[PDB]
Formats: structure tokens, C-alpha cells, sequence
């Protein structure tokens, strides 16, 4: 296939120079569990038990007992396939674009396949890392013009029915309100049996300047980081706490668990690009390829993820 | 107005030659506006120049974003156009 | 909209970890205390008379009696549970005392409740106690624990 | 079935896209390894 | 629903060859070219088969099709997929010629899009080429040939 196909050639060679994504921080290496799906849901069910009323006491003859009731619950997994389209040289109208130092045209704006599938690949990872975090898809700095997404496809920032925390325009600046929000954020988690367990924080860049002062009169060998540390630590049965800066996010606060068994990733195998084998071409030097992702596959329990919000408004 | 014939989405200057999409193909990408009053949801026409402009027009242009700037009088703006109207 | 079982799937495993106010759902079919000596009929079901009183309905005479949600003079039992598979529904007699959770009226314990025309407890013939206060599940659903005795003036 | 394995002659596209996946998978495996915290 | 999702009850008799084509389930065009430009877009409510026109939202999320016509049409939805809510969409720039919902009609008619995406006899924009089939009480679907817009 080699010898016949140069663009397969072309990828298998160049596919190493391709960065590994910095979503793979955020996960502890039990907790991605890779799937086989391209387009589709996965569903599972979850068996749940509650007591209807008050015991009955077992005195003299009685007929008449208190029941214990069951439920379930079927959790559903959506994944979506998604394509981008880029244009690149052919492979015979290289040599006539081969400078000495650079290849492509400058003025046209035209790269050799390997070079426009490797930066068009860093792209594509770039904004899956992005839906991961933040759970949308969008390409503008405002945000707006969201792509619509399939229901049952979350990110780590829009997952619902989880602790939400919304710090006032008044006391942007103020630490101390900032980590009076954390304290009550963290007071309503629900870890249960899991509580011994590492724990996770991701802040953006501004937050992470505010940590390093001192802890307020200022205290001395005392910082808001260790402070913050000392209290994610009661909770967690004193287990390891990992701090990461993304400047995806802005103004928030990430907080959730390193546990398999409260939140799991279970993306496609297909999840990170791959070439297509259709390559549009013409009598022209110019062709067309295209690339193929799968997005979604994240799976959180309830009230298991901290989301603190500060309102710059 | 109602010259119009297509619109020019790429030019090489080395042989003076500009590639066109004709009317009759619908189009979707950035072209440039006369100014900065164009929201989205705003029916468009093609002026004198060439440029879009907010609104009697014979083709349907409608804006998808709002202009945005980049030298003294550049202003793209994201629009779709479908043909003509009736 | 009203089935027992929610059609719309959950996004989320749900957290089992408290014990308290977790019966208190659609989903919670029959009754809160149940005997090995009751007596329960099922019957074709005509509409979803699930956790509503219910009366005898006749056809034609091609096809057999059915029950639909009703009250009033015509009651006849309450359904405490339905299979949609078959279309069967689980009916207790009127003879036969319930306790358990029924549809209420869009209340007090102590409070006494009949039957309305659509098979939703009312306050006030007296059919039933109301053991608790209404509980909202949807904006128009109302559910009421409430013990059943029968009829009497 | 991995592009990292040279022995590895891909007999078409279909066993091409699988060891791309494969080579993924390797390359994640390799780097919590790596991974200290 | 394109897909008619009541089971049936019996096996098909796969014998005959005539009048197999008259059903709701049929999608895409009579006549297809392998040049047609095709475009999906975000699914609001059912549009499968009529008329549709591109609405915006307040900006949170980007555009969808809708079924419209008028003087806001955009195109014609031949296809839809359920899954992902995503509409097939021709545009109107390109022509077509296929079964199309049809207002509850003969042959040589000109037929516009209504507010509801369905042709009603009449800016013509395409022409009957059979006459109203009926499939529903309230369905009826005709074999149409769309040429854009024009006076």
C-alpha cells in the first residue's frame, strides 16, 4: 500500500512529529478506557435500592410489613464523527515549488501534505482538548456560535448536576471570598466510600498569580496554594493534590476526583485524527484531503465535580 | 447592483489573474463590507465597489457575524449568499 | 410524559450514597406496606390509570370489560401497577384496604380524600386519609401517601 | 500493529487506520509511564 | 418520521415491480448527479421533505434549518438523519427533482413553498410533474422538479 498510496506513506512517517494532547494530564491512567465506535451511544444500567417507610416491629402477629423499593437508572453515551477538509500541493508539483530553504508558496498560502496534515492535525487536537475541559465547541474567543451538540455529550466544566459556585463582581480581587467560595464548594461534595482518593485542581493563569500570596495581617511561610492544599487534603483522606494552569479556562476553578469509579473517559478509539483515504484532485497542482475525529465519552457521577465561577462582570 | 456576476474569492498576482464563483453557485466565507453597521441576521447588497453593504436587492446575501476590523477601512464580515432573489 | 419508567435516558450514574427521601418517585409501584394476604387483580387497560382510582369499563360485547381512572359512585378499586408490555393493569379492590402513594388534585395528614371523575384524590362519602402533604414531582403532578378503607358516609 | 514497528507492512487502508489507532494507544501508555507528577 | 416505526405485522411480497417507489421512506431524488451540492445542517423540528430556511438564534449557537418557504427560503431537505438531528439540505441554487410534500394539484402546475414547507398552487419555483398522491389522512406528496426562483 505503501508503494502505491505516497499520502499513506507520507502520514506514517510524519505522524510521530504530532505533540501528544495535555488532556491526558487531567486523568489518571486508569481512568481512559479506550472504545470501539465511530458514531453511536453506549448505555449502561445502574441498580438502586430505597426504603419506602419507617420498620415495622415485630410484635405478637402482624401481616402488614414495611417494603423496600428498587429503581433503575440507564446512562447513555453519545459519540459524534466530525471531518475538516485542507488543501495541500500535489505530490508531482513539489519539485516545482521546492525553494532552497522553504517548500510551498509563499504568496498562495499552498504546504506539502505532510507539512499541512501535521498542522492541521496539532489544530484538531488543539480543539479536542478544549471540548474535553469545557465540554463546547466553538472557535471564536467570545465563544459564540457554539456547534450543537448531540444531549448525553458533556465536558469537564458543563457536566450537570454537580456543585456550582459563582463568586460576585464585587469581590473579583478578593481572595479570601474566592476561597470562602472553595471551603463551602468542597463542604458539599459527596465522595462517599471514594474519599481516599488523589484529587485534581485546574485554575487558569490569572487564579494561579492570586494563590502564591501569603495567606491573610499577611502570614508568613503560609500562601492561599497551601492553604487550599491543606483543605483539599481533610477531604480526601490527606491524598495526593495536583495542580495544573490551563489558559483554555477563564476565570474558573476545576475541582474533581482521580477515581475510576466516580468519573471514568471512554472515547473512541478513532477519537484522534486520522486521514482519509478520499484525496480530491484536478489538472491543477492543488488537492484536497481530509481528516476525520470522533468527539465524546465522558462519564461522571453526581455531584462529584466542583465548579467555581467568577463573575468579572 | 444589478451587474453583478459572481464574486472573486482568490487572486494571483504574479500572472494578474483573479478566480471567481459564479452567482450561480451559493458561497459562504468572509468578503469585504462597506463598514462597521452590519449586524447579523441583515439582508446585504452588493454596491458600487464591491463591498456589502446593509439594506431593492436582487440577490440574497445574509450576514452570519458582525464586522470586524483589521486596517483603517478592511472590514470582513462572514456571509452566505444563495443566489438571487425574485 | 406520565409513564412510570421516564422514557428520557439520565446523563449521569446517580450518587448512592444517602438513604433519606429516595422513595418519593414516580417509579415507587405498589405500596408502602404490602401483606402476603392481599388480594390483586390485573385487567386490559384502557388509557394510563397508573396510581389512580379506577372503575369498570364496558365495550360493544366483541371484546371483554377493560378498567379506566374513575371515581365517584362507579369506583371500583385503585391500580397500584402496570406492565406496558401487555397492557395490563394491577388493580386492588375496593374491598381490599391500600396504603401507598396515589395521585392528588392540582392537604394535610388527617385530611379526608374521595376520588374524583378522572381517579385523583380530592378533599372532601369519604374513601381514603391523607398520611402526608402533597408532593410536586412535575408542575402538575401531585402525589399524596394515603390509606384506603373502603366506602362509608 | 503499530507504526513504530518497522516489520509492520500495511496491506491496505483499512489495517493502516488500525495501526494508527494502535500507535495512539502506545504512545498514551508510554507517557503516563513517563509521567511523574 | 421517515422510517415508519410501528413494526409490521407480516412479510412483504417482493414480487411485484410496479408502484414500489410511492412511499414516505424514499430519500434523495429521481434523478441524482454525482455533481450536486449537498450540506447538512442542524435539525429544528421535522422538515424531512418540505421547504427550509435558515434561522439564527441569539448568537449562543449557530445557525439551523427550519421548514419555511417564501421569501426566506433556502433550500430543500431530501434527507435527515434521526441520531444526530442533522438535515440534508439542497440548496436552492441547485436544482431538484423528486417527491415533495404537497399542501392537502395536476400535472403543468406551478407550485411555490408556503410558510409551512409544503407546495400549494400558486414567484414560481417549481413545477408538478404528477399529481397529489395521498399516503396519510393529512399527507399527500407530489413528484416535483425545482428550477430556484424566478418571476
Amino acid at each position: 500500500l505503501f508503494d502505491e498510496n505516497y499520502y499513506a506513506k507520507a502520514v506514517a512517517n510524519i505522524i510521530g512529529e504530532v505533540k501528544d494532547p495535555i488532556m491526558y494530564k487531567w486523568f489518571s491512567p486508569d481512568q481512559i478506557e479506550d472504545v470501539d465506535l465511530q458514531m453511536g451511544y453506549q448505555k449502561t444500567v445502574k441498580w438502586d435500592a430505597f426504603l419506602n417507610a419507617n420498620p415495622t416491629t415485630i410484635a405478637n402477629e402482624v401481616n402488614t410489613i414495611s417494603t423496600i423499593g428498587f429503581s433503575s437508572e440507564v446512562v447513555r453515551l453519545n459519540y459524534l464523527k466530525l471531518q475538516y477538509k485542507f488543501r495541500h500541493l500535489k505530490q508531482t508539483s513539489e519539485k516545482f515549488y521546492t525553494s532552497d530553504s522553504y517548500i510551498g508558496d509563499i504568496n498562495n498560502n499552498l504546504l506539502p501534505f505532510a507539512q499541512a496534515y501535521k498542522l492541521a492535525s496539532s489544530e484538531i487536537i488543539k480543539l479536542i482538548n478544549h471540548f474535553v475541559l469545557t465540554g463546547t465547541v466553538s472557535i471564536q474567543k467570545d465563544g459564540k456560535n457554539q456547534k450543537r451538540l448531540l444531549p448525553n455529550m458533556y465536558g469537564l466544566l458543563n457536566m450537570p448536576e454537580q456543585i456550582k459556585e459563582e463568586v460576585a463582581s464585587g469581590d473579583k480581587d478578593k481572595m479570601d471570598k474566592i476561597f470562602e467560595k472553595i471551603e463551602a464548594g468542597l463542604s458539599k461534595l459527596e465522595l462517599g466510600d471514594e474519599f481516599s482518593t488523589p484529587m485534581m485542581v485546574i485554575v487558569d493563569p490569572a487564579t494561579s498569580l492570586k494563590l502564591v500570596k501569603p495567606y491573610a495581617a499577611a502570614s508568613s511561610c503560609e500562601k492561599w496554594e497551601d492553604v487550599l492544599i491543606q483543605t483539599i487534603k481533610a477531604i480526601n483522606n490527606r491524598e495526593d493534590v495536583y495542580i495544573e494552569t490551563s489558559n483554555l479556562l477563564k476565570h474558573k476553578i476545576l475541582i474533581y476526583p482521580l477515581n475510576s469509579e466516580l468519573i471514568k473517559f471512554k472515547p473512541s478509539k478513532y477519537m484522534l485524527p486520522t486521514p482519509n483515504e478520499q484525496v480530491d484532485k484536478d489538472s491543477t497542482d492543488v488537492a484536497h484531503s481530509y481528516i476525520d475525529f470522533v468527539l465524546g465519552g465522558l462519564l461522571a457521577t453526581r455531584k462529584t465535580i466542583l465548579q467555581v465561577n467568577i463573575k468579572q462582570s | 447592483g444589478e451587474d453583478l456576476y459572481g464574486i472573486c474569492i482568490d487572486i494571483d498576482e504574479f500572472s494578474k489573474t483573479a478566480t471567481i464563483v459564479p452567482i450561480t453557485n451559493n458561497f459562504e466565507g468572509y468578503l469585504v463590507a462597506k463598514d462597521s453597521t452590519v449586524k447579523v441576521k441583515d439582508k446585504l447588497i452588493f454596491n458600487k465597489d464591491g463591498a456589502l453593504e446593509k439594506v431593492k436587492a436582487t440577490i440574497n446575501a445574509t450576514a452570519l457575524t458582525d464586522a470586524k476590523q483589521i486596517s483603517n477601512e478592511v472590514y470582513l464580515v462572514k456571509v452566505a449568499v444563495f443566489g438571487n432573489k425574485a | 410524559a406520565l409513564m412510570k419508567n421516564p422514557q428520557q435516558d439520565s446523563g449521569l450514574l446517580s450518587n448512592s450514597i444517602d438513604f433519606r427521601d429516595q422513595n418519593l418517585i414516580f417509579s415507587n409501584s405498589g405500596g408502602v406496606c404490602t401483606s402476603s394476604k392481599d388480594k390483586i387483580e390485573n385487567y386490559p387497560a384502557k388509557g394510563y390509570p397508573y396510581k389512580r382510582g379506577v372503575k369498570l369499563s364496558f365495550g360493544d360485547g366483541t371484546t371483554e370489560l377493560e378498567v379506566e381512572a374513575g371515581g365517584g359512585d362507579d369506583l371500583y378499586g385503585v391500580c397500584s401497577d402496570i406492565d406496558e408490555f401487555s397492557g395490563m393493569a394491577t388493580v386492588i379492590p375496593i374491598t381490599n384496604n391500600f396504603t401507598g402513594y396515589l395521585t392528588l388534585k392540582k392537604v394535610n395528614p388527617g385530611d379526608k380524600l374521595n376520588f374524583n371523575q378522572h381517579g385523583e384524590l380530592e378533599k372532601v362519602s369519604v374513601n381514603a386519609i391523607a398520611l402526608s402533604k402533597a408532593h410536586k414531582l412535575t408542575e402538575d403532578l401531585f402525589i399524596v401517601l394515603a390509606s384506603v378503607f373502603g366506602n362509608r358516609a | 500493529a503499530s507504526l513504530l514497528d518497522s516489520n509492520f507492512v500495511p496491506i491496505n487502508f483499512t489495517e493502516f487506520v488500525q495501526a494508527i489507532s494502535n500507535t495512539y494507544k502506545q504512545r498514551r501508555i508510554q507517557f503516563y509511564e513517563n509521567l511523574k507528577r
